[PDB]
């Protein structure tokens, strides 16, 4: 068990700018078994580099690997909007077959305010006796933005969907999606229905209200 | 660097300082070379990578190999026992040749160096004294070099005949006791190796070679040696001992199915890298053969130059080439006998280094294939000991008077030709077919990492054993006498018994088949299904 | 031109037992080793076993070893992998690489086929349409609620709508997961244009599509 280890875990890289990922072997590896893959978001991997100095197949000659012994890294020259993916490190050397914990290709630019739009429930929803309110965050970065939910004169915490969509291949960019999950009858025993979320454009967190009327 | 240092120990030995130059200038000069490369290519990687591979696959000795492989093809290891067995019979013959050149190396005058002794005879002449001389009328009445007197008229003492067998030569029978126990010594104590004494004696035969190369291309009319030694003729390559003897040069000095190479392959990891090693291993063997080539032959380009007589018969061209140009060529050097005994400690160090491993690797088979009793009773250096003393008297039949060319004749055909030949056939067959390639190709795999590139799995199918048996076939139907200074016409019972222990070393494989079929018999098909399939794990 | 397509897979109950199959083609299947290699749900990848070109050197990994059985059959270029009490531990998944010279690594991959090891049972996808509030980029929902297991395809209008469509990944609770999408349209495309959303559960055979009016 040849423990490999990659750090950082999560890197964010502007387009042409220097970048070197490491992968840390905990016993020695040969300088001729140690490959580099690459796995596109919602994609099978592909072989990227191997023996730790060569390229495979259709692969620019911008990568260029390097290290021997226990210390290996990947060096990439001017990044663009095409290889924005993970990146893991293996080793053929000594059984069982280990790979790298992953590192995370990141794309930053330009700040764009979230497009906070809000989906009451249809009428159909009721049917069930359940209560599904739903607010869409579209266009927005970066990942780390913290969302609440405002009922009646208060903040809820209970009952909050997250879900969180990857790197965009067309504007760089997130999507975050929350839904609140009720009840039919505390449907009716409410009637202010707000939800908010803190970006780093504006201090002031963007607002969107709805009333039930 | 420990890697360097260890495999340039084993590049070097006297199959490419003594025994390639004797068979480049017996068997045509540059005729030699065109049968020789293709025989490095299409027979020396894939056999010397088949050997090793097994070797280290299997893990063991070299001819239990065999029987976890292919316990009907199990007689390729006897075959090789046998040849090691010959060889170690007329492998120390050289060093005791060698000795008694050390021996008489100690002297301000060098006794091959001058025209007056006990032995040079009245044809003599200097070729020193004087520049243009008295020759081309005395080179009608054969004169002769003082060197090539010396080694004929004093270190073995030459006779007109095979069957004129004169009284044996004491003092190189103690220079050959003096060579066993020597030999001995190293079994016992030498063992341990490493430390201080493998970086000076690993490095010096590199040494020594480069300046004795650097002096040959410098003595003047060496052109028409390298002339000789690289323009081929086709006339001289329309006889099939050219082939045969490049062939054999290519198996012998790569120690291929010689027996040792089993062995060596045992003593690496299960995860060693054969491919890389076999690879430089023998290109890097290759080159010392050829650059040795290069010394020789402008030496004896030097020495036809100042004689009258022209290349072709200049020297011996029997197994002595290396005894009679390399001390013509330390004649030369300023503080010759330094030069001189420093070569011959040389040629002593690498030859007993091949002697050793090529004595331990046929002991360490003999008492694996024998484990009861030889492993119990503290009895295995007992066991050298009196492989040593028989291995003694038997080679001192070669250190009479007329013995050379006993010993020419074990050496063209104990080590060589058919033997060989039948050897390395047998074990491609049986890897390429028998055994399976794919299965060995998956072993491979699973061994160093990465199948072979299939030109030697094809190798192993059709190429190697077709070209072996294609000059085993041609060698056959045009049968050509071996004269030993290219005019004997060898007696006939000379050549019989020369092709009876050639027929005993490889004779062994079918023989082996016949008692295996007979001992374990369930009618032909279950026979051929339960000798085929290998045993155990591996 | 080489295609490392997989079959197999899907929904198998705690200690059960799974075949996946592998299928390749376009080259020699008897002359490159084979390995299989799986993907955790938090994309983490790991090594499963590997068989080598003829069929009698296996190496398996120390967490699927004695479980774990893969096989060959260099005839119908076929490759397997056989499974025995399966834990909620070991769903991921698998991919089938292709890797014989081990100074190349495994060059080809396949597509990967999911596997869930789960306790809950397969439940009908419920596809909520959504009504937009009553602006200049007037936007539509589709959210699934209450469906397992992953994955379900989706797509908006049958496939014909891929520009501005934005998917989320689902997520565990209850044993139920839920999945959303939300679409970017001009003022004049909507609501003159009938948009509708469709959904694709294989392990359910639903196919059902919502369209929604302004409520
Ligand atoms: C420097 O003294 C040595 C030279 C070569 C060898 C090896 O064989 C010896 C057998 N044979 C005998 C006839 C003359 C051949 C010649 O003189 O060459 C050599 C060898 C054998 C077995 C081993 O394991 C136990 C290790 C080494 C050898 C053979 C091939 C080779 O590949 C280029 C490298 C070494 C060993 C010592
Ligand atoms: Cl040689």
């Amino acid at each position: 068990e040849n423990v490999l280890t990659q750090s950082p875990a999560i890197m964010s890289t502007s387009p042409g700018e220097k970048v070197t990922m490491t992968c840390r072997a905990s016993s020695s590896v040969g300088s001729s078994y140690l490959h580099w893959y690459q796995q596109k978001s919602g994609a099978s991997p592909k072989l990227w580099i191997y023996s730790t100095s060569n390229l495979a197949s259709g692969v620019p000659a911008r990568f260029s690997g390097s290290g021997s012994g226990t210390s290996y890294s990947l060096t990439i020259s001017s990044v663009e909007a095409e290889d924005a993916a993970t990146y893991y490190c293996q080793q053929f050397s000594g059984y069982p077959l280990t790979f790298g914990s992953g590192t995370k290709l990141e794309m930053k630019r330009a700040d764009a305010a979230p497009t906070v739009s809000i989906f009451p429930p249809s009428s159909e929803q009721l049917t069930s006796g359940g209560a599904s309110v739903v607010c869409f965050l579209n266009n927005f970065y970066p990942k780390d933005i913290n969302v609440k939910w405002k009922i009646d004169g208060s903040e809820r915490q209970n009952g909050v969907l997250n879900s969180w969509t990857d790197q965009d291949s067309k504007d760089s960019t997130y999507s975050m999606s929350s839904t609140l999950t009720l009840t039919k009858d505390e449907y009716e025993r409410h009637n202010s229905y707000t939800c908010e979320a803190t970006h780093k454009t504006s201090t002031s967190p963007i607002v969107k209200s709805f009333n039930r009327n | 660097v420990e890697f360097v240092l260890s495999v340039a120990g084993e590049i070097i030995g006297l199959g490419n300082v003594w025994r390639f130059p004797y068979l480049c200038y017996k068997n045509g000069g540059g005729a030699f070379l065109i049968p020789y490369v293709v025989f490095f290519i299409c027979c020396g990687i894939p056999v010397f990578f088949l050997e090793t591979a097994l070797g280290q696959f299997t893990s063991e000795g070299g001819i239990t190999c065999w029987r976890k492989v292919c316990p009907l093809f199990e007689g390729i290891g006897y075959a090789t026992q046998v040849i090691e067995a010959h060889l170690n019979v007329y492998y120390i013959i050289i060093l005791a040749w060698a000795i008694f050149y050390l021996s008489n190396c100690f002297t301000t005058e060098l006794p091959w160096a001058t025209c007056g002794h006990e032995w040079n005879t009245e044809n003599c002449v200097e070729f020193q004294k004087l520049n243009v001389s008295n020759y081309s009328h005395v080179s009608l009445q054969n004169a002769t070099s003082p060197v090539m007197e010396f080694w004929e008229h004093r270190v073995l003492a030459i006779s007109d005949g095979i069957e004129h067998i004169g009284n044996l030569r004491w003092e190189l029978a103690l220079c050959l006791l003096a060579a066993w126990t020597i030999c001995y010594f190293c079994i016992w104590k030498g063992t341990k190796s490493t430390g201080k004494v493998v970086y000076v004696t690993a490095t010096f035969p590199y040494i020594m070679l480069l300046i004795l190369l650097i002096r040959g291309v410098t003595l003047p009319g060496a052109s028409e040696g390298i002339k000789f030694y690289l323009y081929p003729d086709l006339s001289r390559l329309s006889d099939p001992q050219v082939w045969v003897d490049a062939g054999t040069q290519i198996f012998f000095s790569y120690a291929i199915c010689l027996g040792c190479l089993t062995a060596l392959g045992s003593y690496n990891n299960y995860h060693n890298n054969c491919y890389r090693d076999c690879i430089m291993l023998c290109c890097l063997n290759s080159g010392t053969s050829f650059v040795a080539g290069f010394a020789i032959f402008s030496v004896l380009g030097f020495m036809a130059y100042e004689q009258g007589v022209p290349i072709a018969e200049v020297a011996e061209s029997g197994p002595g080439l290396a005894f009679i140009a390399y001390p013509k060529a330390v004649t030369m050097m300023p503080l010759s006998p330094l030069w001189a005994t420093l070569f011959f400690m040389m040629l002593i160090f690498l030859g007993l280094d091949s002697q050793f491993v090529c004595v331990e690797s046929l002991v360490t088979a003999v008492v694996d294939m024998y484990p009861k009793v030889f492993r119990r009773g503290y009895r295995r250096e007992l066991l050298i000991l009196a492989l040593s003393v028989i291995s003694y008297f038997l080679g001192l039949v070669m250190l009479t008077e007329g013995g050379m060319y006993i010993f020419q004749l074990f050496d063209s055909y104990a080590a060589s030709g058919m033997c060989l030949l039948f050897v390395a056939i047998f074990e491609c067959i049986c890897i390429g077919w028998v055994y399976g390639s794919n299965r060995f190709s998956e072993d491979i795999r699973d061994m160093i990492g990465f199948p072979p590139p299939s030109l030697i799995k094809w190798c192993w199918m059709i190429m190697t054993p077709g070209i072996c048996a294609g000059i085993f076939i041609f060698f056959l139907i045009k049968y050509k006498p071996l004269k030993y200074n290219n005019i004997y016409t060898y007696p006939a019972w000379g050549y019989g018994i020369g092709w009876l222990m050639a027929l005993s070393s490889m004779l062994c494989i079918p023989l082996w088949i016949c008692i295996t079929v007979w001992k374990t018999e369930g009618t032909l098909p279950e026979k051929l299904q339960k000798l085929t399939t290998p045993s155990t794990d591996l | 031109e080489v295609q490392l397509v997989e079959s197999g897979g899907g929904l198998v109950k705690p200690g059960g037992s799974l075949k996946l199959s592998c299928a390749a083609s376009g080259f020699t299947f008897s002359s490159y080793a084979m390995s299989w290699v799986r993907q955790s749900p938090e994309k983490r990848l790991e090594w499963v076993a590997e068989i080598s070109s003829g069929g009698r050197y296996i190496y398996y990994s120390d967490t699927v070893t004695g479980r774990f059985t893969i096989s060959r059959d260099n005839a119908r270029n076929i490759l397997h992998l056989e499974m025995s009490s399966l834990r909620s531990e070991d769903t991921a998944m698998y991919y089938c690489a292709r890797g014989e010279v081990r100074q190349r690594g495994f060059d080809y991959w396949g597509q990967g086929t999911t596997l869930t090891v789960s306790s809950a049972k397969t439940t009908a996808p419920s596809v909520y349409p959504l009504a937009p509030v009553c602006g200049s980029s007037v936007t539509l929902g589709c959210l699934v609620k209450g469906y397992f297991p992953e994955p379900v395809t989706l797509t908006w209008n049958s496939g014909s709508l891929s520009s501005g469509v934005h998917t989320f990944p689902a997520v565990l609770q209850s044993d139920l997961y839920t999945l959303s999408s939300s679409v970017t349209v001009t003022s004049s495309t909507w609501p003159s244009q009938s948009i509708t959303c469709n959904v694709a559960h294989p392990a359910s055979s639903t196919k059902v599509d919502k369209k929604i009016e302004p409520r």
